[PDB]
């Protein structure tokens, strides 16, 4: 157990820890972390998630950092290091001092009315950029691949997720928000030529979808949607009897060949040749299908069944009965095998349902596959959020300067005691721009000061600086973009965290 | 009910009795005098301990 | 052990009470339950938090019991009564440590409590209906946001504050009351948010079953159904072996053309209008819409069972026999005045308007963002629970800080009357109603000391009423310290919150204090 004082110190140490060497990564320039093991080994991490999970922390408050960063990864991907550095500068420089005369609460309400501060600032600060636009999008992915160190492969994987993330784009919910990528999907396959990267239509499946019989070429034929009940019923639809005798084996059988009968006749009538089954197959029954004469997959996983059922975009039936060209299969499903090897692949081609795409990529191994597909992984992050929101924000500490002095600005003209706490959200924001002063190697007094200075002057529209440079620098000339959508989102986190941290004033057990 | 059809007269609770005996019994102890003097006049000297802890339980200064 | 073991009893209990002295509300802070030592839950409210957290001590364990039955009750009080019963330690302790006898102050803790419900009994507003509780307009205000539903929260509180007190509504069939089964509000964006109306009859949230639909009838019999239409197969309505290609086909044929007449049955025995609260296929949804029926689907749970009762008699929802297309076997007419079907919130939607055996009224509320509904998700549940109290019992208590404090002076009024031994008894039970104004500057973040002086200065005779503030006691806020007006923004609670409490409070103030022991013998 902890109480009062010890609990707001150990906040803010815990956060910082982590902090420290996590705040350097950030931008091309990195620093990397060594872990070491009691076996005497290395592993070498610049990826924040991978930091945080591996090492033993002891104390409550240090596991709501990790589970923050894990909220981060779910939205975006990127940013992730961001997060609990932001979290933990709101904390240091506004708690202890307020705490003493005491107001915990306000310090909490001041940190939202700031946040909603920063996001009215964005959409000045920021332009427009054309959501159709290749060229215009593609910069800003260039921007975001090389945190990860890889710039090689990157090259390729831009635009292979530029055309990937706009193909599965068609969410409507009235307002038409855009948070699908759900519908996308990597096919990895080992072997080939190193540079065949392209993209295909529905979504292709191989993770258990690898069968020696899928019928070679199918440029008509329907797929038909099952989560049926195509196996045998001792009964009626429902088993009520029991084979244990001779007698109700001889009577049992008669029923079980009618009720597979009837079901393949409901699958037939709307024209396959390729038909799916996720459960409910049986081996008498798969055995029926081809004296139906039609090519059965079965025994696929819930998963990849959900993933064929998006690929022709056509809802699934658990009904038995009366499938039609209506119901299931709604457009055209097709379905090409290629042996790439000699392993079979399948693709699953053409939605109806607004498009959908996936993605190949062909590595000449495993490994080479490997490092495209993360960084296609990172790019169609990029991809989605410039979708999303159609403005793109300039990077590094430009952004974060302008809202320096915004909160500057409003904490002298509203005169509350909210005016301090507003102040230490104010210098909280300066870390983005000391971590890429560090990154340099120059001294954080004189680029600093030169960048409150632009502020007067220019008004940090864009000219921050940049840690590849040393030196305040138009971020727009240089081609450093991001998209204002992963900016708004890690900022937002980042209060959450700051709020519900200062509200644990005991830990008790 | 068994307690008084065994024993047919009636005193009363609430720690009246215990002081009454007690008083009784040291000037009794006293005239007849003897060594066991001293054993009963302290033994009714007992006595007083009970309704004492008694009243303090029931909320007032209990020596008084 | 002795003494001793009480004192560390004393202050087990105070520890436990200092973690709901500091979280108490929506406004409240936080806490780390360490479940095992790995495993964490954080939320807020006082009692729940109890029972999540390992209790070891007895003095702890009687407490989380405490806030425990206090609850069953009322789901009100149970964060309070714990904090009231602790404090009564406190304050005997240094008694005992004195010269006086605990058993002494725990009887005149008895008669001060007595004394304490007799002022709860000539301090009431019993009207409550045109002002509210806890003011009319602030009730659903704050457990808003400040500044995304903070701009459009005049106006949304008017909306909802005024339906939860006094409009027309279904109970359990036939039996009219206010609705202490809530009220049918859904939040969906549309439109403006300064548009949102009442509308006579429920709000449903359901997807159009139009291609051929129609979507006006006047009077109609509800089939609310907790089972999903569909159809299935079923085997064969001749034979029972199939042994030529030409009877499986016709007996599949037949399956289409029997549902269809199978419908104006369903018609004849009572329908109009299907509510289906999962899907309805295309298949299935062409026979139900050329006979001349309104079936719409995926109807949201909530709404579709909250129709069913209103709509009465017998319904199935309380049943649920039925497969497929099957004609009704009328359990299944639930009873309605009219249905249209209008445009609202940018989106067709059905209004089932009223029910013939039991009216209703349902607000559906407009946004313009998903962020804005979610946001009156909360101001919603805040103002329900409020107003749920008041329809249950109409004499309510003004003041929540403010009559404990009234109620400080009015026990020590009492106790330099009586006199004796018992006059200093009194005393500190009236020291521990001050810790309730107290708690509520925890929570806000304001002074304590000076907030609960400030209160007492306002007075003439105790009696707490909103005809005077700056004269007598009345309200508080959760954010300051300043006393408020019931036509204002001051807090109010219900008789029955407040005089469990204090009495519940009393009991386990007596337990605790009790002990003499704890080890072994």
């Amino acid at each position: 157990r902890e109480s009062g004082r010890k609990v707001q110190s150990g906040n803010i140490n815990a956060a910082k820890t982590i902090a420290d060497i996590i705040r350097t990564c950030l931008g091309p320039k990195s620093m990397m972390k060594m872990l070491l093991d009691p076996m005497g080994g290395i592993v070498m991490t610049n990826d924040g998630n991978a930091i945080l999970r591996e090492i033993q922390v002891q104390h409550p408050a240090a596991k709501s950092m990790i589970e923050i960063s894990r909220t981060q990864d779910e939205e975006v991907g990127d940013g992730t290091t961001s997060v609990i550095i932001l979290a933990g500068e709101m904390l240091s420089v506004a708690e202890h001092f307020l705490e003493q005369q005491m107001h915990p609460t306000v310090v909490i309400s001041a940190y939202r009315k700031a946040l909603d501060d920063m996001i009215s600032t964005l959409k000045k600060i920021s332009i427009p950029v054309d959501i159709s636009d290749s060229d215009m999008m593609l910069n800003i992915i260039n921007s975001s691949i090389t945190t990860k160190a890889i710039s090689r492969w990157s090259s390729l994987a831009c635009n292979i997720a530029l055309d990937a993330v706009k193909m599965v784009q068609f969410e409507e919910n009235g307002r038409k928000e855009i948070d699908i990528k759900k519908y996308a999907r990597v096919e990895k396959i080992p072997g080939g030529i190193i540079e065949d990267s392209c993209v295909l239509r529905g979504v292709m499946i191989n993770k258990d979808v690898t069968h020696p019989r899928m019928r070679r070429y199918i440029k008509n034929p329907r797929i038909v949607l099952l989560d049926s009940s195509l196996e045998y019923k001792k009964g009626e639809s429902q088993t009520d009897i029991e084979i244990t005798r001779e007698e109700d084996f001889t009577r049992i059988l008669q029923m079980e060949e009618e009720y597979i009968q009837q079901l393949c006749e409901d699958i037939i009538q709307l024209k396959p040749d390729v038909v799916i089954t996720e459960k409910g197959i049986s081996d008498l029954a798969q055995h029926y299908l081809m004296r139906a004469n039609i090519t059965a997959i079965r025994r696929v996983r819930k998963t990849d069944n959900n993933r064929i059922a998006r690929a022709c975009g056509a809802r699934i039936v658990s009904r038995p009965e009366e499938l039609r060209e209506d119901d299931v299969g709604t457009g055209a499903g097709l379905l090409e095998i290629k042996k790439i090897g000699d392993e079979y692949f399948t693709f699953i081609t053409d939605c109806k349902d607004p498009k959908a795409c996936t993605i190949l990529l062909r590595g000449a191994s495993k490994e080479i596959l490997s490092e495209v597909e993360r960084n296609l992984q990172d790019a169609m992050q990029v991809c989605r959020n410039v979708l999303l929101d159609p403005q793109l924000v300039p990077g590094g500490g430009a952004s974060e300067m302008a809202v320096a002095h915004a909160l500057t600005e409003k904490s002298k003209a509203m005169t509350g005691v909210e005016q301090w706490p507003y102040r230490a959200v104010a210098q909280a924001l300066e870390v983005i721009p000391r971590t890429l002063i560090q990154n340099c190697g120059a001294s954080t007094i004189r680029l600093l000061t030169s960048l409150r200075a632009k502020h007067t002057q220019e008004n940090c529209e864009t000219w921050g600086v940049n840690g590849e440079t040393g030196t305040l620098v138009d971020m727009k000339e240089l081609g450093i973009w991001e998209p204002l959508a992963v900016k708004l989102q890690t900022y937002k986190t980042a209060v959450e965290t700051a709020v519900l941290l200062l509200r644990i004033d005991d830990i008790v057990s | 009910i068994r307690c008084l059809v065994k024993k047919r007269a009636l005193i009363a609770g609430g720690g009246a009795p215990e002081i009454e005996l007690a008083l009784r019994l040291t000037e009794y102890s006293r005239t007849l005098s003897g060594m066991e003097s001293y054993c009963v006049r302290a033994f009714a000297d007992a006595m007083e301990v009970i309704p004492s802890t008694l009243a303090e339980n029931a909320g007032l200064n209990p020596i008084s | 052990t002795g003494e001793t073991i009480r004192s560390q009893n004393v202050m087990a209990a105070a520890s436990i009470a200092n973690i709901v002295k500091s979280s108490l509300g929506p406004v409240g802070l936080d806490k780390m339950l360490v479940d095992d030592i790995g495993d964490v839950t954080i939320t807020n409210d006082g009692a729940t938090i109890l029972k999540l957290l390992e209790v070891e001590h007895p003095a702890a364990k009687v407490l989380c019991e405490l806030a425990d039955l206090q609850d069953k009750e009322v789901g009100d009080g149970t964060t309070s009564v714990v904090i009231i019963a602790a404090e009564l330690l406190k304050n005997a302790d240094e008694l005992v440590k004195q010269k006086i006898h605990p058993t002494s102050v725990i009887s005149g803790y008895r008669l001060a409590c007595k004394e304490a419900v007799r002022y709860i009994n000539e301090n009431l507003i019993v009207n409550t209906d045109e002002l509210g509780r806890d003011c009319l307009i602030n009730a659903a205000k704050t457990s808003m946001s400040s500044k995304i539903i903070g701009i459009n929260g005049d106006f949304f509180a008017n909306m909802v504050v005024d339906a939860v007190l006094a409009i027309k509504y279904t109970d359990i069939r036939g039996q009219p009351r206010y609705p202490v089964n809530s009220v049918n509000i859904l939040k969906a964006h549309g439109r403006s948010q300064m548009e949102s109306m009442l509308i006579s009859g429920y709000a449903l949230n359901c997807v159009v079953g139009s291609q051929g639909m129609p979507k006006r009838i006047v009077n109609a019999k509800i089939a609310c159904l907790d089972f999903s239409l569909q159809k299935t197969k079923m085997k064969l309505g001749v034979q029972v072996v199939i042994t030529d290609p030409e009877k499986l086909d016709q007996i599949r044929q037949r399956e289409s053309d029997i549902t269809k007449e199978r419908i104006q049955k369903i018609l004849a025995t009572g329908a109009n209008v299907i509510l289906t609260t999962g899907g309805i296929d295309d298949m299935c949804l062409k026979y139900f819409v050329e006979a001349g029926a309104m079936a719409v689907r995926r109807v949201l749970k909530r709404d579709l069972k909250r129709i069913a009762k209103a709509s009465g008699a017998t319904i199935l929802s309380t049943l649920a026999n039925l497969e497929g297309e099957e004609t009704f076997e009328a359990a299944m007419l639930g009873q309605a005045e009219e249905v249209v079907q209008e445009r609202i919130c940018d989106d067709e939607l059905i209004l089932i308007k009223n029910t013939k055996a039991r009216t209703s009224a349902s607000i559906i509320l407009r946004g313009a963002n998903d962020f804005m509904c979610d946001e009156m998700e909360r101001s919603l549940h805040d103002a329900l629970c409020v107003v749920k109290r008041v329809l249950e019992s109409k004499s309510v208590v003004p003041g929540g800080g403010a009559v404990e404090a009234a109620l400080s002076i009015y026990l020590e009024n009492y106790a330099t009357s009586m006199g004796s031994r018992e006059q200093l008894a009194i005393a500190e039970f009236a020291r521990s109603l001050l810790v309730i104004p107290n708690t509520l500057a925890v929570n806000a973040a304001q002074d304590s000391t000076d907030l609960v002086a400030k209160l007492r200065a306002f007075h003439n005779e105790a009696q707490v009423n909103p005809e005077r503030k700056n004269l007598k006691w009345i309200g508080l806020d959760l954010s300051n310290g300043k006393p408020r007006d019931n036509k204002q923004a001051g807090v109010f609670e219900p008789t029955i919150v407040k005089v469990k409490s204090l009495k519940f409070a009393t009991e386990a103030a007596i337990t605790i204090l009790r002990i003499d022991d704890l080890i072994k013998l």
